[PDB]
RNA sequence: CUUUAAAUCCUUUAACGAGGAUCCAUUGGAGGGCAAGUCUGGUGCCAGCAGCCGCGGUAAUUCCAGCUCCAAUAGCGUAUAUUAAAGUUGCUGCAGUUAAAAAGCUCGUAGUUGGAUCUCUCUCGGCCGAAGCGUUUACUUUGAAAAAA
């Protein structure tokens, strides 16, 4: 059982701080290896240059092709696969144009049937993908 | 109408049980829901807490039945919870309503601070358990409302509890066990010995004795 | 370094569960009964009542013969009585916990100027207040949320520059009369 | 109420399962 | 069970076991309310009056209901001392 | 070994009352145990008790009424200040209407209501209700 | 030209200023969680939706649109960080037979914990400051001192 003594505060605190390192979120947030391995470097968004378009096959129970783009982040020069969200939005994207890319919503975890894709394209050529999708704005000439 | 089949039912129908609290006082079991219908009448409001399809695997396929969890009770101190499983949803709900009527228990209401006006909360902290679901009810200040999950909130509101504090532990995602644990905690209110109940009991005649002449004379 | 002041405060709190029929129906009942613009006004009145209840509970924890409890509870009860939400007969900390949201929404200038017959309906009361037709004492009040005190209840008049209590015709009446 | 019961008990676990159970009493 | 005005606010006052002085719940169907008939000192007849003992189901299950009722009947003259 | 004999006394009383027994034998006796039992008995929870004197460490035969829901010790004996007593009774007591916390204070061993009346904080021994 | 060191600003008075009061409210959703359509048309495991479970393989309540509806509202969506939720770090307050877990076993110092027991000492005027080794304490509860925002 746990020690219940008036002078056990050091033991209790040391045990708590040692056991916290067995917690997934605490270790990933404080050990530091997760931040280094983060392509964004701890940011929320990142600007990259689209290296190419690519289609990934969805996970087995449901079948489709997800139109992702391989980009290279400007800040750290890493290579990322970012899912272009909607339909026809890959047409809005060309090769070697800067795209603002955010997370997929699961904090580095892959989202849905898409395998190993944890990023989505937010803006292309300095204009949002939503505006292009809704026809509010056009691609700059 | 309704022909009673029990001595208690006959006494209740023959206008000679003053209140439902006599049966609760003598712990007699209710076997006909018409007693509750007669005593609480139109004050009882029922609702279906849950319909759950449960399947038994067979050689030909899966025999699917529906289990209805239904709460009931006038919003003045009496609550009941009933679970009935049958081949059809309507029959299950009817059976659950009948069973919840049969299982009505009196709810004791108490005070958080000063004893002004009608009691509003639970008399004390009370815990109910139903297979790893632990539900704890704590007295709350007047006007707090029922700080609880939706299922315990509905059960406590039907119990007539004006306001309460709730703690839950376990797999409360199983609505049946959550409801049964809340019902257990609510029913444990009148079974808790508080200092104001220390006064020695003055035993009164049981209804099977104080109207035994009416029963025999038939 | 600036001479400014950044002491601000959010006056409402968002419900923990975004969607539930009971709360939504209760809040819409309040909106319809008192003619409010959105749910945030209901949440604001709820937050005010919750702060009052929390202070009352904190005082109620204290000993009855505690100078802080006496002073601050007396001040809070006096303030509640003054704005007309608490009866002078029941002036105790235990009666604060019996206060409801409606007791506070009832004291708004919208509600009071609808209850005084100065407006036909509560929404007419709001559009009257927003259009500067209503005054409290000698001051033209323009905010419907104005919590009318007890000593200003019988002073909600119909302004003096407004055609309803003054007599100068408005833009529409003047423009229509010039075409006679 | 009856139509919801019929839809639920036709396919108690199909596509129209959660919605019908929720619509029953909620 | 009394509010500060002195008014009783309970639905009912539940019975307490005559042995352990613990409340007998509304659904404790194993509880008994025994009536033991009183008897005159010289003729040995039922007087129409009786003494009542309520025993909860917990003791009845444990098997100490017999000793409990025996002690209750000894503590009231119905059973001869020793 | 046997440390904190007050814990053993209170546990024995609690177990004997759970079993519905009319009398419980507590051993060894102690000054703190006797004071705690007296505080219990003033509030009608425990009834009369008798200290058997053997020449080494007394025992106590405690009569029992079914009035005790739970009697418990708090280990270690935390030093509770009068401003922090409300939190302790919120944690330990079933309601504000009944239930007592026993504090050992410079003025003796007494419930939390007496400790608040006498404006004395101390070390929490246990609770009963 | 009130305001202010010329001054745009609220405030004030005045001239125009509203009946698709065109002086046109948006953002996100409508299977469950979670509020709100198994209505219509298109697509046919494609395009896509979907935080999760899951929709889509020609009668899709879930995609693309129309209509309708609900949620907040001059505000709504999204992405990371973080708090509560989390009694999933547990001092309050977790768990360790079988779900993750008791060291193979026993000695052992530090650590933590520890049985009963104790109720002309002293000065001006036949109730006062001084003066205290009461065996030092941890304590409780007062009293000064603990910036302002």
């Amino acid at each position: 059982g746990k020690c219940r003594g008036l002078r056990t505060a050091r033991k209790l605190r040391s045990h708590r701080r040692d056991q916290k390192w067995h917690d997934k979120q605490y270790k990933k947030a404080h050990l530091g290896t997760a931040l280094k391995a983060n392509p964004f470097g701890g940011a929320s968004h990142a600007k990259g240059i689209v290296l190419e378009k690519v289609g990934v096959e969805a996970k087995q129970p449901n079948s489709a092709i997800r139109k992702c783009v391989r980009v290279q982040l400007i800040k750290n020069g890493k290579k990322i696969t970012a899912f272009v969200p909607n339909d026809g939005c890959l047409n809005f994207i060309e090769e070697n144009d800067e795209v603002l890319v955010a997370g997929f919503g699961r904090k580095g975890h892959a989202v849905g049937d898409i395998p190993g894709v944890r990023f989505k394209v937010v803006k292309v050529a300095n204009v949002s993908l939503l505006a292009l999708y809704k026809g509010k704005k056009e691609r700059p000439r | 109408e309704w022909m009673p089949v029990t001595k208690l039912g006959r006494l209740v129908k023959d206008m000679k049980i003053k209140s439902l609290e006599e049966i609760y006082l003598f712990s007699l079991p209710i076997k006909e829901s018409e007693i509750i219908d007669f005593f609480l009448g139109a004050s009882l409001k029922d609702e279906v807490l849950k319909i759950m399809p449960v399947q038994k695997q067979t050689r030909a396929g899966q025999r699917t039945r529906f289990k209805a969890f239904v709460a009931i009770g006038d919003y003045n101190g009496h609550v009941g919870l009933g679970v009935k499983c049958s081949k059809e949803v309507a029959t299950a709900i009817r059976g659950a309503i009948i069973l919840a009527k049969l299982s009505i228990v009196p709810v004791r209401r108490g005070y958080w601070g000063n004893k002004i006006g009608k009691p509003h909360t639970v008399p004390c902290k009370v815990t109910g358990r139903c297979g790893s679901v632990l539900v704890r009810l704590i007295p709350a200040p007047r006007g707090t409302g029922i700080v609880s999950a939706p299922v315990p909130k509905k059960l406590l509101m039907m119990a007539g509890i004006d306001d309460c504090y709730t703690s839950a532990r376990g797999c409360t995602a199983t609505l049946g066990n959550f409801a049964k644990a809340t019902f257990d905690a609510i029913s444990k209110t009148y079974s808790y010995l508080t200092p104001d109940l220390w006064k020695e009991t003055v035993f009164t005649k049981s209804p099977y004795q104080e109207f035994t002449d009416h029963l025999v004379k038939t | 370094p600036v001479a400014r002041s950044w002491v601000c405060r959010k006056t409402y709190v968002t419900p923990r569960r975004p969607f539930e029929k009971s709360r939504l129906d209760q809040e819409l009942k309040l909106i319809g009964e008192y003619g409010l613009r959105n749910k945030r006004e209901v949440w604001r009145v709820k937050f005010t009542l919750a702060k009052i209840r929390k202070a009352a509970r904190e005082l109620l924890t204290l000993d009855e013969k505690d100078p802080r409890r006496l002073f601050e509870g007396n001040a809070l009860l006096r303030r509640l009585v003054r704005i007309g939400v608490l009866d002078e007969g029941k002036m105790k900390l235990d009666y604060i916990l019996g206060l409801k949201i409606e007791d506070f929404l009832e004291r708004r200038l919208q509600t009071q100027v609808f209850k005084l017959g100065l407006a036909k309906s509560i929404h007419h009361a709001r559009v009257l207040i927003r259009q500067r037709h209503i005054r409290v004492r000698k001051q033209v009040v323009n905010i419907p949320s104005f919590i009318v005190r007890l000593d200003s209840q019988k002073h909600i008049d119909f302004s003096l520059r407004s055609p309803y209590g003054g007599g100068r015709p408005g833009r529409v009446k003047r423009k229509n009369a010039k075409k006679g | 109420f009856s139509e919801w019961i019929d839809d639920l008990e036709a396919d108690p676990k199909g596509k129209f399962a959660q919605n019908l159970l929720k619509k029953l009493t909620g | 069970m009394q509010n500060d005005a002195g008014e009783f606010v309970d639905l009912y006052v539940p019975r307490k076991c005559s042995a352990s002085n613990r409340i007998i719940g509304a659904k404790d169907h194993a509880s008994i309310q025994m009536n033991v008939a009183e008897v005159d000192k010289v003729t040995g007849r039922f007087n129409g009056q009786f003494k009542t003992y309520a025993i909860c189901g917990a003791i009845r299950r444990m098997g100490e209901s017999d000793d409990s009722i025996l002690r209750l009947a000894k503590a009231d003259g119905i059973v001869s001392k020793n | 070994v046997r440390m904190n004999v007050l814990a053993d006394a209170l546990k024995s009383i609690n177990n004997a009352e759970k079993r519905g027994k009319r009398q419980v034998l507590i051993r060894p006796c102690s000054k703190v145990i006797v004071r705690f039992l007296t505080v219990m008995m003033k509030h009608g929870y425990i009834g009369e008790f008798e200290i058997i004197d053997d020449h080494r460490a007394g025992k106590i035969v405690v009569n029992l009424t079914g009035r005790l829901n739970k009697c418990g010790v708090i280990s270690p004996r935390f030093d509770v200040q009068l401003k922090d007593l409300e939190k302790w009774q919120n944690n330990l007591l079933p309601s504000r209407q009944f239930g007592f916390i026993v504090l050992t204070t410079s003025a003796g061993i007494m419930d939390h209501e007496e400790a608040r009346r006498k404006h004395t904080g101390g070390k929490i021994l246990g609770f009963f209700f």
